């Protein structure tokens, strides 16, 4: 048992009908104080998969760095590493997931909430959420901690049950994601103006990009609001 | 230790057609003690009836209150208190004690005598107004009194088919309650006639 | 509960779902949660049902006869202090969570108040479990010089939000509509998104099912005569 | 929950309820409360439902191990130290287990041992355990006798449990019987609560306060 | 302070027949007010003709699922591919919750399918592996709201015979598969109405001795 | 909360952000918390909300009533009533006010009344959680007798910080300048501050 | 105070309560009467908290005794049941409220009736043919729910009250000294001198 | 368990030790023999936590008969009290602590005296001429200090028991159904069947 | 404590307050908080005394049989070490290590550890309890590669701000100067860097 220190807020994500797309943040922050301001909460495991990750900082990177030896484990007497024996989404989520179960179950666990997406070997697509508890769920849309909330509802809207998913472009769906991150900027307190998206296609394979910002805000109504009440000037 | 449960007991009501039918168990205890088997839990002041579940003493104190309330409202109105009033003095009556309540479910059940509207309507112990069309129900077996009526209510009853209807969701529910049972009671009631009639049920 | 508050051109509109709940259970699925304080002055409310009824009731009052007292149409800035200094003086016990909203000689205006009595001003709001799916439909499709066709559409939208994703809101949408030179319309039930479906079976009893100990005609009757 | 089990002429009987509740909420009226540990040993539940049937089938393989390793019968008082040695060792960590373990052998006679998961072991001839105990008791107190009918000991048992699941809200459903002879234990039915309330107050005329 | 487990929701019910049985759950996953999922499937197929649902603690209810439908696989590997009956099932899963007596599953786990003479079972379990052979169990959240339904539908307790006034009860005449199905659509239909944690979908699996079936019906989805 | 008052040559300006928060939710984004209790006498707030409008409320009506009977109170009179009120209910208040304001006599002045309700006249003053990482910046640009944009940029430029760092506070920059010219408000967006 | 007993039977009520006091350790007495007269045809026992009893019991008394003289009248037993049942309804929402549990056990010369009423501290009241307070209901209610008849004599109602104590003394932890037993019907109250 | 009591006359020793076993809320039993013997001239008497009374007086009874096969002998009184007093004061820092307090009555064939050994759960051992753990000794050394000789036949300790007895079941709240008595002297140990 | 660490053109300085405090008394007016783990790799300390002595010693001794074995380890290394330190016994530790370091491929290097045991590397990092007051100023006034001086001077000025408003920190200014040159001490007193 412990408490988070350096904490990172909502993942944000969802399916279209060639593959995923997962959203999050660029900021590590410490109570209220926003602390760390180019912290990358998606990291990509080979070119399948991207691991999008919230909650505690410190256990972000511990498990950042158990992905990366799970590449090079993967790879050893593998003549097929970078083919039909690379790792899955599916292979990478399921080790998560073991990992936060068995965490939780000797009272010390990773304090997290993890949004594993990608495509799998025959195209399908792979979304799943795990976290601390080694609970696990999919949906169409996912989201951890603000972004179930806020973002949830908003991406429910363009995907709301499978029969959803055929009909959903990479251009509605990357949309859609890219308004929710601006109105968790509007609403959530913990969150930051820069982020970062990645697709994950089966035809054009892993779209990575970095330093995005939430932009076509609108605050002009502000000037407007006079008092809380009563008061005119 | 919680008021609303150290009693035990149920309250239902339903609407039919041109009719209405409220009803409740016989069973106080204190805990797992059985203690009577005889305790009603509907009261009437003219053609209004009141069922409350609950804390026993505040049931006894309430039904003592609006007899009180609904005898000086008829001498000084020269007539008998509608559903629609008595509903808007429990809820009244119960948001004077907001910081002290009454640990009780009320529910109401009448026809009113102008329009012959069917009337029921449910409350929280703070006086919240739950109103209505088909069935309100209270008590410790709430829930499942609340699955019962789910299914087996239709609109439109006619009074003997309602009579079946309200009793089984009650008997049933009653039997899946630890503090409920020990004896029924049912209310049918039409513009001018209301049978009572005490129902057959397993003691345990 | 979801609640929201919408301003358009010329006036301002209010709607909320139907659900209320005892913890888990839905104690009732047509709940009337859009309260008239004035003729030209509703406001919706979340939180204790009891408390946003009875501090809605009592401030109703109180503001009918100040508008007697006084010669005029009741404000919203009144109905606003009123409720205001009461919820305050209560410190939060007064569970009631309120979007206050209404046209008066004044103008058009969209208030909401937090139970200890804190109060803002925008020209959209939302209160309630259901508040986050509801602003963010909120803050997705809300633009200046809305008209009256599309406040009602983005107020009813953020109550679905809240309807379909809160597990604390469900039902139907009640919309009021408060329109500068116009009578106030609410309307109960704008929408109706989830009527249960047809049951497989009817549960309709053969009459004397029922085990019967006694019968006994009970006397309504008051004493009678001769 | 009630339960109970005696000593009499003509070996043990055992009668519980069948009652299990979460709360208010009444979770199962259909729950076997005499475990059939082997075909000459019954253990009664009450406490714990897991704790309860999991060491006392558990006490079954022990038992047959005793008397394939001994060629020879166990006695009840070995086959209820067994137990009682298992749970003393689990003491603090919160099991729950009020139990008779009952049998019928040669050396001993019929013999019974309330076991508990607190450690104690006692030899006894009447023992009554659960919410209704106090209302069983009182009927057995004042009805027992060793030199009981067999026919009649199933009777007071029954009516004993009856007693309880009236008054006791966390009691009822039904009665389970048994009968426990040296040659083994004998089933005597599921009886209905609701049934054999209203047939007993008829048959005896007792529960004049219940109107029927 | 670090809690370890979780409420996901959920509401089970499994039901004996004749020579079938059903196991029913809905397809909705929730935490405190949100909606994790409004598909996320509860009722697993464990091969040997046995279907399992563990309701409760998600995390904790994959967990042993999985560990059961491992306990199978050895089963056969150990046993010379011999059939793995639902009495024996069912006391395995004895053993595996109460292996955890003292940090328990918390789920309450029902299984169904067929015993050695065909006949339609249900097995039910508390969080430490307490069990009972049963006809009729719901569990989870609106186990409450159901199960009292059922007494009445299925067992026809209460129901008397017209005319006979409470001496003669009304026959307990036996359920066919449609006529079931009927009953637990009808149960998570009410269950939906008033619980708020039931709704979205309603996913059957059906066992006879031909297999395991499925069938799935909408919910509302508020 | 940042919020924060500064007096210059010709007169005081006050300055604060626009969020109000319960827990990570921002309850608003657009909130006014510069508060007028007199012509030219006005308040910032941070705390509670429903403390703060509860106590401005109380003030205006007393300004009000003062202002009927014996004219035109002082800066330091409506600082004393804030006090007061805050002092006398310090077990009961989450409240922290800077009152700022322009007399005639005595040009700008600004007092600032943290949390146990005690006074303290200074220069210019800071509050809210945002504070506490402009403490240094402040301390090393403040100087007196600045100019109307010089200390414009002062308060946009020192709330700009205090929004960076602060996730409760957040959304425009609002600003209220007194003077002998009259009351003018001003508002920054975010796309001015941030880039600063 | 422990053990307070209740049985009506054909004509007569009976009430039956324990003699024992004790102060923590030691029992400092074992001939405690447990009981107030109320007016001719009416008796009132007690049990609960110590101080409380006495004082609730005697205040009851008096104000029954004050009625009596006003009207020159003995009020009905279900009317005095329902005032004390609303002097303890009163007093359970007060600063400090009255623990103490009553039977109230009275002959109504009017319909030639005995009649027993069970009151606890909360003011929860109950006409019964037979009661009790505290845990003495649950070793005695299954005797009474199988040899209880209507139609008893007050002599068979004696009979099943000492198999009811017998009971107690076999199962009962605590040593409550026995009971006093005191018989209300058509001619007053008086005290069986001999249990 | 509750009462246990130890007198030491002239030749013996008498152990008096209550029957009653209590389930919290009802007595099970009226019966209980609350003693093990060691050997054939050393008794011990226990009360304490349930469970853990029988677990350890079967402990060092089987301790006890162990060294007598090995040594064919039998162990002094004192030697067996020392040993008992080990084993608690080992228990009382352990995980999980016997809650079991002891009378040991013996009489040494070596030094043909009878002797009564005191030993809590702590053990905290004393050699007493009379004894008692818990609450009894507060009702009956006030007896024992001013009856008690050390030249009393084992019948003039008996009456000093009744009396003792007679005492506690006067004054003390719980009904402990009574003792059972045991002596210890030359020709080993008798039971007492009637009391 | 208030410490940081900046790069500049020719390496990195880190700088510290020297304060120890045992609730309102300092236990130590002149303590070194800029300790050294190997030649040209030294970290800044905060937090508890005992927690980060006993880690840096802990890390001296990685680092020197590091050296040993594999010669001169990076900057990135010893950090890693510091962390694996600090994330493994986050339970037990009260530590905020800023490490600081010189490479001659990597130039200077910063790496900043704060409690949970996370690792970032900046340009510059600033921590201790002073640190909250110069969030505003230290961001305002940074740019990259300063000269020697610049950042002598950046540093003296920032901890004279979070010395001047946090209580925790004061006593004198000590930095520690890294680069290809050699490793060079400085020390500045009240009078100098109180009057700034
Ligand atoms: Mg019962
Ligand atoms: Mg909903
Ligand atoms: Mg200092």
């Amino acid at each position: 048992t412990q408490q988070p220190i350096v904490t990172g807020t909502s993942v944000i994500s969802m399916k279209y009908d060639n593959g995923v797309i997962i959203a999050a943040d660029n900021l590590g922050s410490y109570g209220s104080l926003l602390r760390f301001n180019g912290v990358e909460r998606l990291i990509p495991v080979g070119d399948n998969t991207v691991v999008g990750i919230s909650g505690d900082i410190s256990d972000m990177q511990h498990i950042e760095r158990l992905l990366k030896d799970l590449v090079t484990e993967n790879a050893y007497d593998n003549p097929l590493a970078d083919a039909e024996e690379a790792l899955e989404p599916s292979y990478i989520f399921e080790y998560l997931a073991t990992v936060m179960y068995q965490r939780r179950s000797k009272m010390n666990p990773l304090w997290n909430a993890i949004i594993v997406a990608g495509v799998q070997s025959n195209g399908d697509q792979f979304l799943r959420y795990v976290n601390l508890l080694g609970v696990t769920y999919s949906s169409p849309t996912l989201a951890t901690g603000f972004g179930a909330h806020m973002a949830n509802p908003l991406l429910r809207k363009v995907v709301d049950r499978e029969s959803d998913i055929p009909k959903t472009t990479v251009q509605v769906a990357e949309e859609a994601i890219v308004n929710a991150m601006r109105v968790l900027y509007y609403r959530d307190a913990r969150s930051s103006r820069n982020f970062s998206l990645a697709i994950i296609d089966k035809n054009t394979g892993l779209t990575f990009k970095k330093n995005l910002q939430v932009e076509n805000m609108k605050w002009d109504f502000a000037k407007d609001i006079k008092g809380y009440g009563t008061q005119k000037i | 230790s919680d008021p609303s449960s150290i009693n035990g007991g149920i309250v239902v009501a339903m609407t039919g057609k041109d009719c209405v039918a409220i009803a409740c168990d016989l069973r106080l205890g204190s805990q797992s003690l059985g203690v009577s088997n005889k305790f009603e839990k509907i009261f009437h002041y003219g053609h209004v009836f009141l069922g409350i579940t609950g804390l026993a003493t505040d049931v006894t104190t309430l039904n003592e209150m609006f007899r009180y309330k609904t005898n000086l409202y008829k001498l000084k109105e020269e007539r008998a208190i509608e559903p629609e009033t008595f509903t808007q003095l429990v809820s009244s009556s119960l948001y004077e004690r907001r910081f002290g309540p009454y640990f009780v479910g009320p529910v109401v059940a009448g026809i009113n005598s102008k329009s012959g509207k069917p009337f029921i309507a449910g409350f929280d112990l703070i006086g919240c107004i739950d109103e209505a069309k088909d069935f309100i129900v209270s008590g410790t077996a709430s829930d499942q009194l609340f699955g019962m009526c789910e299914s087996l209510y239709e609109p439109n009853l006619e009074p003997e088919d309602l009579f079946e209807t309200i009793s089984q969701a009650l008997l049933n529910a009653a039997d899946r309650d630890a503090l409920s049972g020990w004896g029924a009671v049912v209310y049918i009631i039409k513009k001018d006639e209301v049978v009572k009639r005490y129902l057959k049920m397993r003691q345990d | 509960t979801t609640i929201v508050g919408v301003k358009f051109n010329n006036g301002v509109v209010i709607a909320a779902d139907t659900r209320s709940t005892q913890g888990p259970i839905v104690a009732d699925k047509n709940c009337a949660k859009l309260h008239r304080i004035s003729p030209k002055i509703w406001c919706a409310g979340a939180g204790t049902a009891a408390d946003t009824e009875a501090v809605t009731q009592l401030i109703g009052s109180n503001i009918e006869l100040h508008s007697l007292y006084t010669s005029r149409e009741p404000r919203v800035v009144s109905a606003l202090q009123m409720l205001k200094q009461h919820l305050f003086k209560y410190q939060g016990h007064i569970g009631a969570y309120l979007i206050v909203a209404g046209v008066d000689p004044t103008g058009s205006h969209l208030f909401s108040i937090h139970a200890d009595g804190s109060t803002d001003v925008g020209y959209y709001l939302s209160l309630g479990s259901g508040s986050l799916a509801a602003m963010a439909v909120l803050e997705s499709h809300w633009k200046q010089d809305l008209t009256k066709e599309e406040a009602i559409k983005l107020a009813s939208d953020a109550i679905q939000a809240g309807i379909w994703n809160d597990l604390g809101s469900g039902s139907n949408v009640d919309v009021c509509v408060m329109e500068i030179g116009k009578d106030a319309e609410y309307l109960r039930n704008y929408l109706t998104p989830n009527v249960r479906e047809e049951k497989q079976k009817s549960y309709k009893f053969p009459r004397g099912t029922t085990a019967v100990l006694k019968e006994s005609i009970v006397n309504i009757c008051d004493i009678q005569e001769e | 929950t009630t339960t109970l089990a005696f000593r009499f002429q003509g070996g043990i009987i055992v009668a519980v309820d069948s009652r299990a509740t979460a709360g208010n909420w009444v979770a199962s009226q259909t729950v076997k409360k005499v475990i059939e540990i082997n075909p000459f040993l019954l253990g009664t539940m009450a406490g714990g439902a897991a704790d309860c049937q999991f060491w006392e089938t558990w006490l079954g393989s022990q038992c047959r191990l005793h008397e394939l390793r001994e060629k020879e019968r166990i006695s009840v008082a070995a086959a209820s130290k067994i137990l009682s040695n298992l749970v003393y060792q689990y003491k603090g960590a919160g099991l729950s287990m009020g139990t008779m373990i009952c049998g019928y052998t040669r050396k001993e006679g019929p013999t019974i041992y309330y076991v508990d998961s607190d450690g104690t072991r006692l030899k006894g001839d009447i023992f009554c355990v659960g919410s209704g105990q106090t209302f069983a008791y009182g009927v057995l107190d004042s009805n027992y006798k060793w030199d009981l009918s067999v026919e009649d000991a199933l009777y007071l048992g029954k009516r004993s449990i009856l007693a309880a699941a009236h008054r006791d809200a966390y009691s009822g459903g039904s009665v389970n019987l048994y009968h426990v002879t040296e040659d083994g234990w004998i089933y005597h039915g599921n009886h209905d609560v609701g049934e054999l309330f209203w047939k007993v107050k008829e048959e005896e005329g007792s529960f004049n306060n219940v109107i029927g | 302070q670090f809690n370890p487990y979780g409420d996901n929701g959920g509401t089970i019910l499994g039901i004996a027949g004749e020579d079938f049985a059903v196991l029913a759950g809905d397809t909705r996953n929730i935490t405190d007010y949100s909606i994790n999922s409004r598909y996320e499937p509860k009722v697993f197929d464990c091969g040997d003709n046995i279907v399992m649902s563990a309701n409760g603690f998600a995390a904790d209810g994959d967990a042993l699922v999985k560990r059961f439908k491992n306990s199978v696989k050895w089963y056969h590997f150990d046993h010379n591919d011999k059939k793995l009956s639902i009495n024996s099932a069912a006391r395995n899963i004895q053993h595996l919750l109460y292996g955890k007596r003292f940090f328990p599953y918390y789920v309450h786990t029902i299984i169904a399918g067929l015993d050695e003479d065909g006949k339609g079972a249900v097995y039910s379990f508390d969080p430490v592996g307490s069990y009972e052979r049963e006809q009729c169990r719901a569990g989870g959240a609106a186990a409450s709201l159901i199960m009292p339904f059922l007494d009445n539908q299925v067992n026809f307790k209460n129901q008397y015979e017209p005319g006979t006034n409470g001496k003669v009860k009304k026959p307990l005449k036996y359920l066919s598969v449609e006529e079931v199905i009927k009953l637990v659509r009808d149960s998570f239909t009410s269950a939906t109405e008033r619980h708020i944690q039931v709704g979205d979908g309603l996913e059957i699996l059906i066992v006879t001795k031909d297999g395991v079936r499925k069938e799935f019906y909408e919910l509302k989805r508020d | 909360t940042s919020i924060m008052a500064v007096t210059f040559k010709d007169g005081v300006i006050l300055g604060a952000d626009s969020r109000t928060t319960t827990g990570a939710y921002i309850a608003n984004r657009v909130t006014d918390k510069l508060t007028r209790v007199h012509d030219k006498i006005w308040c910032c707030r941070s705390g509670s909300a429903a403390d703060t409008q509860a106590i401005a409320d109380i003030v205006q009506y007393h300004l009000e009533l003062y202002t009927s009977q014996y004219g035109t109170p002082s800066t330091e009179t409506a600082a004393s009533v804030f006090k007061e009120l805050c002092y006398e209910n310090k077990d009961n208040l989450t409240a922290g006010i800077i009152v700022a304001g322009y007399d005639d006599k005595n040009k700008g002045e600004v007092y600032t009344i943290p949390l146990g309700g005690s006074v303290h006249k200074l220069p210019y003053a800071i509050a809210g959680s945002g504070s506490t990482f402009i403490y240094g910046y402040c301390d090393k640009n403040f100087r007196e007798n600045m100019s109307k944009e010089e200390t414009v940029d002062f308060i946009k430029h020192s709330l700009s910080q205090a929004i960076k760092w602060d996730g409760s506070s957040g959304g425009v920059i609002r600003m209220v300048v007194l003077t002998a010219a009259g009351v003018e408000r001003l508002i920054f967006y975010p796309d001015e501050y941030e880039q600063l | 105070m422990d053990i307070i007993l209740g049985i009506r039977v054909q004509d007569s009520v009976i009430l039956a309560s324990s003699k024992a006091v004790t102060r923590g350790i030691s029992v400092l007495k074992d001939s405690d009467d447990k009981t107030r007269q109320l007016s001719p045809h009416t008796l009132m026992s007690f049990a609960g908290e110590a101080g409380d009893t006495v004082q609730f019991a005697e205040y009851i008394q008096a104000n029954i005794q004050l009625y009596s003289i006003r009207e020159d009248y003995e009020l009905s037993p279900q009317a005095v049941s329902s005032f004390v049942r609303q002097e303890l309804a009163k007093s359970i929402r007060s600063r400090r409220p009255y623990q103490v549990n009553v039977l109230i056990g009275g002959y109504d010369k009017k319909k030639n009736k005995p009649e027993l009423y069970q009151i606890d501290y909360l003011g929860t009241k109950v006409e019964l043919p037979y009661g009790a307070h505290g845990y003495s209901g649950f070793y005695t209610f299954s005797l009474l729910d199988h040899h209880y008849r209507p139609d008893m004599t007050t002599e068979e109602g004696l009979d099943l009250l000492k198999l009811c104590v017998q009971e107690l003394e076999k199962r009962m932890p605590m040593d409550f000294k026995g009971v006093i037993v005191k018989i209300v019907d058509k001619d007053g109250i008086r005290q069986v001198d001999d249990f």
